[PDB]
């Protein structure tokens, strides 16, 4: 079969250096002249950085003379002016070329930090730059006489050098120089020298640094580069309409800074082209190569010189290198991002009355939106005769569109998307509802999951064009799709704070109301008797109760019975579907019961009663709350009556403190700390007296004498509710507020004694802005902070997708309560929910078995386990899967916006890193945020600990040099273990012991690296999300602990080879490499040996450093850098990632896409 | 409208898969090559193709299937015709 | 030290200045220098022939006086 | 939507006739990318098939 020449759909790219030739290849011309357009006529200047001969014609279709104006003629090159008439596209693509007179260096091959040229000829780099300016003179193929090859001479040195030896003996200065060199350089003999000096002298100063040179140079040669074409010869050059000179307004023009650039390459090219005919002296030919060096410099990438200035104007122009570079990376792929049609914007409000699968939409909005889908639907049913008139009937806006609308409106989702998109919900695919007027409705339930408040937030909308588009948001993006975080697993559209007040005042009883003590006979005729005003919402009533249990084998059983409740828990239970049981409403419905009912209904009922559910909720929610008449009025805030007389007390405190410094009794720091204490105690003494009194201080009669309830005072039922506000924010109010802290952070040993309740005086005030302005200050730092973090994340991540299905290790870490130092700071359940089980558990007992091998634990499960007294269960997990280059979806877990388990495909590492940065938020200033990224870099505390380096006795040798040596002695192994460790730390190993390896010989923090490395892959992973998650859970943040384990796995992606037999011994490389590697050796060719590795912990933002993909690593790194290294060894991309794929435009090799590229990825490699 | 695709999750496991094989089937009803097996609402092809996964009439199989019939289904009727170009001899 | 205005007035500021007389002496060589030529071009047959060759072209009208001679001495 | 310089143009001609496609080809930013790095001395070449 044929292969082909033309344009088909590629896959992989290439890089590799240009030759002279194959510049000339691109090229369509020599831009011979610094002219551009002709200062009259504005016609490009033949033949000059702009040419209708070498480029394209100005305007479509017509030849530049006029003599071929028609649309016919397209092969035609005119007679006068050869331009083949073709669209004047072709001026953005065809390239050119300049022929340089001299030789000239490539500044990036000279430049960038290790400098190519120079190692590759092994030779300085300040010296070529001396060989380059024409300051010395280089020898090349000394032959035998007195000197090196690469040996440098001055001008009389060279003399003296050349009377003795006239000829076989060579010397050149300058670049044609370095380009004889590189010519001259013979890699395979060069590359065999270089093997037997390895071997030869053995020293690991020498033998390092030598073995990095000879893989370097090799890898040139297999290239497929010749180091010569790092000079250059010939100069492409760009398009013309790339570095456009457009017209603007009033005349005036305007033009890419290459230009100025490029013309002054031409200049100096061709002046030096006439020094040469004119046999100029060796001082000034000299100095213009030397000038044309600085200028071609100046246009590829201008700044590693003296960074030259455009012209007439202080800012310096922009070269080639700046084009691509800038921050961070790529232009084009950095935020922001590409500009995109079909999108739109407004301030969005709240439109209750919307199911959760739609939002308002403006009616002009929609309309200048579907405007293609409008017109085709306008002329499909002939309401327009053309496309033209349809234009002008939306125009027009005749009446008869708005029915049009509405049908291609109806099935067809929008997205919707808030300013700050942290996690995958921050996007989510909504049906159209359409709104007179120019505000976007939203479904408040999602309000949370935007963190959108109405506070005057806009937010954006996107219309999904294609049909895959439409069919990605309605079955992936929807609204409905998504109730569950996929942070954790708990639903994020938990009523927020107005329903839950609703439905914490419906779902609530006092002692004595209308209606008390009557019985009814469903809650159809309880909300009867509230509705006509006969019986209160909380009033105490046993009613007759139908509720449901599926607990048969999928099938639905019936209960009927007389259940003591209230009306308002009666009237609220006829929303509640089929199999739930009146217990979850017979209760007072604050906010945290209510999420956790939302979340069963889910796991038990499934998807869909859950939704329509949700919607119920809030509905009846908002209603009773409106009904309810809650309000706030100042007496509503209660100060206690007794404060006044515990700020007296307090007061009294101070001044016995007082008396006992003034009298010496007590030190002056002794005092501070011991006022700032009473003080202190003085807080929580007015805080737990008014929450006592505004607790419970409503004080009741039934019938019989009195009695006490919990307040229904308004701003208490927000609180207890969980609707809004907390104890300390209330203790704001009514009690006293706080103690400030100066900006030194030294809380001042005089309180704030008033609160909001009182007025603040002026001190009070001024005290309070510092905390106020940190506070803001911190926060929109903290923001900075998150986004940041997320970011080294997502780069480390992203390109992780689960790809196998069971990788069939039995492998996975051990999963026992947080027990930290008190009671249970988190359960099992939460631990181990949603994973899969690495072996089958027993109970206390056994020949029982549990749970069979690698199940799924779901609620039941977890239930099921709990009953029993199961105190410890093993877990496969994502730092544990065989899978290589992926996870495979029974090590990672279930979780996700639906219950089941993770589907093929889904591309985790990103919401794994989302999930992880989004609420980074609401942590601190040890502790807070930069603890975590410390602990995601690997990095080494200040004064670790270290830790038994092998098992067996030790012992202490020589003595305080500095260093006094530890002597660690195996039983059967080799004792030679002695380590230097600085003795003026304290010590806590028994100096008589044998120790564990990885026992804690002295005190204080200890590196990861460590626990990696002694103590174990499980260990350190434990030992990571273990103290990650101390920090966010301390906030009260809930993030599984799947997320961190995907992110520690990519950290030790890599490893350190130790045996040998194929691979390079000291290589740090991918274990996902090695372990494939040593498995084609245990069975295939040599077993050879081998190789035993070394798994090694890497930060976050250095493993990410690391990528197969060039595009990738351009992309978030230094772009320079980058692209010589990669230039040079003329690496392939095969793409296969994410980051790459996104840039060049096709599909992700994930999700939707992980079916196209696995059935193309297969395709390769055949035949 | 479809509120909820689950039902369709559940024929088709992935959700991914789901995605691409009702396009598959939409584009056979969106241009205009074939009609609904299952009564249309008024509802678009999106919600057309989801409600043909859901009762089970729509799936990878059948559309490979169904394909690979009408494969043969016109390679009969162009029997003649290409069987007519002996012109390579 | 790169800049190539420095490494330029640093190269030629080896170049010493010319005397009074000394510009004279360079100029002298140099007049002698192009009379050898003149003196070496005179002595060429072809070189006569040829510009008989081309002054017969100039009186053919297939050349203008320009094109040859910008004038002798005298 | 946004980049195709063609793309877009025979995406907006199979809306109209109610062709929900898209025949996507390459974004011109990246075939800028293209040209900015081949302006260089780099030969950058797209393989295979
Ligand atoms: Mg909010
Ligand atoms: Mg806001
Ligand atoms: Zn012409
Ligand atoms: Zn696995």
């Amino acid at each position: 079969l044929k292969a082909q020449t033309k344009t088909e759909e590629f896959d992989a790219i290439k890089i590799a250096l240009a030759s002279p030739d194959m510049i000339r290849s691109w090229s369509f011309g020599e831009v011979k002249k610094p002219e551009t357009i002709n200062y009259r006529t504005f016609k490009p200047e033949r033949d000059g950085l702009f040419c209708a001969r070498i480029f394209g014609p100005v305007k479509d279709y017509e030849c530049l003379c006029g003599k071929y104006k028609r649309l016919k003629h397209r092969g035609v090159i005119c007679e006068k002016c050869g331009v083949e008439v073709t669209q004047t596209k072709v001026r953005r693509e065809r390239m050119g070329h300049i022929e340089l007179a001299s030789p000239t260096a490539h500044i990036w091959f000279l430049k960038s930090l290790p400098s190519r040229i120079g190692l590759l000829l092994d030779m300085p780099l300040r010296d070529i730059e001396r060989v380059l300016y024409f300051e010395s003179y280089v020898v090349i193929e000394g032959g035998m006489t007195n000197l090196e090859r690469q040996q440098i001479l001055t001008e009389e040195q060279y003399l003296d050098a050349l009377e003795e030896f006239g000829d076989e003996f060579d010397a050149k200065m300058g670049a044609e120089a370095i380009q004889a060199l590189l010519k001259s350089m013979d890699l395979e003999q060069e590359c065999e020298q270089l093997r037997e000096e390895l071997n030869e002298t053995n020293s690991e100063t020498k033998r390092k640094k030598l073995t990095k040179r000879i893989k370097l140079l090799e890898a040139f040669v297999q290239s497929g580069n010749k180091p010569e074409w790092m000079i250059l010869t010939v100069l492409p050059v760009l398009p013309p309409d790339l570095r456009p000179l457009v017209p603007l307004d009033g005349g005036r023009f305007a033009t890419s800074d290459l230009n100025d650039l490029y013309r002054r390459v031409i200049n100096r090219n061709n002046r030096l082209k006439r020094l040469l005919d004119l046999a100029a002296p060796d001082i000034i030919v000299r100095n213009e190569k030397r000038m044309l060096q600085e200028a071609v410099d100046a246009l590829l990438d201008n700044g590693r010189r003296g960074r030259a200035i455009t012209g007439s104007n202080k800012r310096p122009l922009k070269s080639l290198a700046d084009m691509i570079k800038g921050k961070q990376g790529r232009f084009r792929q950095n935020l922001l991002g590409k500009r995109v049609d079909y999108s739109g914007r407004s301030v969005i409000t709240v439109g209750p009355y919307l199911r959760l699968h739609q939002c308002g939409l403006p009616k002009k909005m929609a309309l200048e939106l579907f405007k293609p889908f409008i017109y085709g639907k306008l002329e499909l049913r002939g309401l327009a005769t053309t496309i033209k008139a349809a234009k002008k009937m939306v125009e027009r806006e005749e009446a008869v569109v708005w029915d049009i609308l509405d049908e291609v409106i109806r099935e067809h989702p929008v997205l919707l998307n808030r300013a700050p998109t942290l996690h995958r919900l921050g996007i989510q695919a909504f049906e159209p509802v359409l709104i007179e007027g120019k505000a976007i409705q939203l479904h408040p339930l999602v309000c949370a999951a935007y963190n959108a408040d109405f506070d005057g937030d806009q937010m954006a909308v996107h219309v999904p064009l294609t049909l895959e588009a439409q069919l990605e948001a309605r079955a992936l993006m929807m609204s409905t799709n998504n109730i569950l975080s996929p942070a954790n697993g708990e639903p994020i559209i938990v009523p927020s704070q107005d329903v839950v007040l609703g439905l914490y005042y419906m779902t609530r009883d006092c002692v004595n109301a209308k209606g008390e003590g009557m019985v009814l006979t469903g809650p159809k005729e309880a909300e009867r008797l509230y509705r006509s005003g006969l019986a209160s919402l909380h009033a105490r009533v046993k009613v007759r109760i139908t509720e449901y249990e599926k607990d048969a084998n999928g099938e639905l059983v019936a209960k009927t019975s007389l259940k003591d409740t209230t009306v308002g828990r009666a009237i609220l239970w006829m929303i509640v579907p089929k199999g739930l049981p009146y217990s979850i409403v017979n209760q007072a419905l604050g906010k945290k019961a209510i999420s956790k009912m939302l979340n069963t209904c889910y796991r038990i009922l499934g998807l869909k009663p859950t939704v329509i559910f949700a919607d119920q909720i809030m509905y009846t929610g908002f209603a009773y709350a409106a009904r309810s008449g809650a309000s706030v009025g100042i007496d509503d805030m209660v100060i206690p009556e007794k404060k006044h007389e515990i700020i007296s007390e307090a007061e009294a405190e101070v001044a016995e403190i007082q008396e006992q410094f003034q009298s010496g009794l007590v030190t002056a720091g002794e005092r501070y700390n011991k006022v700032i204490d009473i003080w202190a105690a003085a807080n929580d003494r007015v805080s737990k007296a008014m929450m006592d009194n505004l607790q419970t201080e409503t004080v009741i009669n039934r019938d019989g004498q009195e009695e006490k309830q919990v307040s229904f005072n308004s701003i208490y039922m927000m609180a207890d509710s969980g609707a809004r506000g907390s104890a300390a924010q209330i203790r704001q109010l009514a009690g006293m507020r706080g103690l400030m802290a100066k900006p030194d952070g030294s809380i001042i040993e005089t309180p704030i004694t008033a609160n909001f309740r009182e007025g603040l005086n002026v001190l009070q005030y001024f005290i309070s802005t510092h905390g106020a302005r940190k506070g803001l200050a911190d926060t929109a730092l903290k923001t900075a902070n998150s986004g940041y973090l997320t970011r080294r994340l997502v780069d480390v991540a992203q390109d992780l997708v689960v790809t196998e299905d069971d990788c069939g290790t039995h492998e996975g870490i051990m999963m026992t309560p947080v027990i930290e130092g008190g009671d249970v700071k988190e359960p099992l359940r939460d631990r181990v929910l949603g994973r899969v089980t690495a072996e089958d558990v027993l109970k206390p007992g056994t020949a029982d078995i549990l749970v069979p091998r690698n199940t799924l634990l779901h609620e039941q499960w977890c239930d099921l386990l709990e009953e029993n007294s199961v105190d410890a269960v093993k877990v496969r997990s994502v730092v544990s899967c065989d899978t290589d280059f992926g996870v495979c979806a029974h090590c990672y877990g279930r979780d996700l916006a639906r219950g089941h388990i993770i589907n093929k495909g889904e591309a985790i590492g990103v919401i794994a890193a989302q999930s992880i940065g989004e609420p980074g938020t609401q942590l601190t200033m040890t502790g807070g945020l930069p603890r975590v990224a410390d602990l995601f870099e690997a990095r080494r505390p200040k004064e670790p600990a270290i830790l038994a380096e092998i098992s067996g006795i030790v012992s202490f040798g020589k003595e305080t040099k500095g260093k006094r040596r530890l002597v660690i002695t195996p039983v059967d192994g080799s004792d030679p273990y002695e380590e230097m460790i600085p003795k003026w730390r304290q010590l806590n190993v028994f100096e008589g012991e044998r120790v564990e390896r990885g026992d804690v010989i002295s005190d204080g923090p200890e590196a990861p690296h460590d626990i990696l490395r002694l103590r174990g892959v499980h260990a350190v992973t434990r030992y990571i999300v273990n103290e990650v998650q101390d920090v966010y859970r301390l906030q009260g943040v809930k993030i599984n602990d799947k997320h961190i384990e995907v992110i520690v796995r990519q950290m030790l992606r890599k490893a350190t080879i130790v045996n040998a037999g194929s691979s390079d011994f000291l290589e740090g490389e991918q274990v996902e490499y090695s372990r494939v590697k040593i498995a084609n050796r245990e069975l295939e060719a040599n077993g050879k040996v081998g190789a035993t590795y070394s798994r090694d912990l890497l930060g976050i933002t250095k493993a990410s450093l690391a990528t197969e993909s060039f595009i990738s690593a351009a992309s978030f790194q230094e772009t320079t850098r980058v692209l010589t290294e990669a230039a040079v060894a003329g690496k392939r991309d095969e793409l296969r990632g994410l980051k790459e794929n996104v840039i060049v435009g096709r599909l992700i090799p994930a999700g939707t896409g992980y079916a196209y590229h696995q059935d193309r990825m297969r395709r390769r490699a055949a035949g | 409208a479809r509120v909820t695709v689950q039902d369709a999750v559940e024929k088709i496991g992935n959700r991914f898969d789901l995605v691409l094989v009702a396009a598959r089937r939409a584009r056979q009803m969106q241009v205009g090559g074939k009609d609904p097996l299952v009564p249309e609402e008024n509802d678009k092809t999106t919600v057309i193709a989801l409600r043909e996964i859901e009762e089970g009439l729509i799936n990878n199989q059948i559309l490979d299937v169904r394909e690979r019939q009408e494969q043969q289904e016109q390679e009969a009727a162009e029997l003649q015709a290409v069987t007519a170009i002996a012109e390579g001899r | 030290t790169t800049d190539p205005v420095r490494m330029y007035m640093r190269e030629m500021g080896t170049v010493e200045l010319l005397t009074r007389e000394g510009e004279i002496d360079i100029a002298k060589r140099i007049e002698d220098g192009i009379n050898q030529v003149q003196c070496s071009v005179a002595e060429y047959p072809e070189a006569i022939t040829y510009l008989l060759e081309q002054y017969d072209r100039v009186e053919a009208e297939e050349a203008r006086l320009s094109d040859l001679i910008t004038g002798f001495v005298d | 939507k946004s980049d195709d310089v063609n793309g877009r143009t025979k995406m907006y001609k199979n809306i109209v006739d109610g062709n929900h496609q898209m025949e996507p080809g390459m974004p011109e930013s990246f075939n800028v990318l293209l040209k900015e790095i081949r302006s260089l001395g780099i030969n950058i070449e797209l393989e295979d098939e």
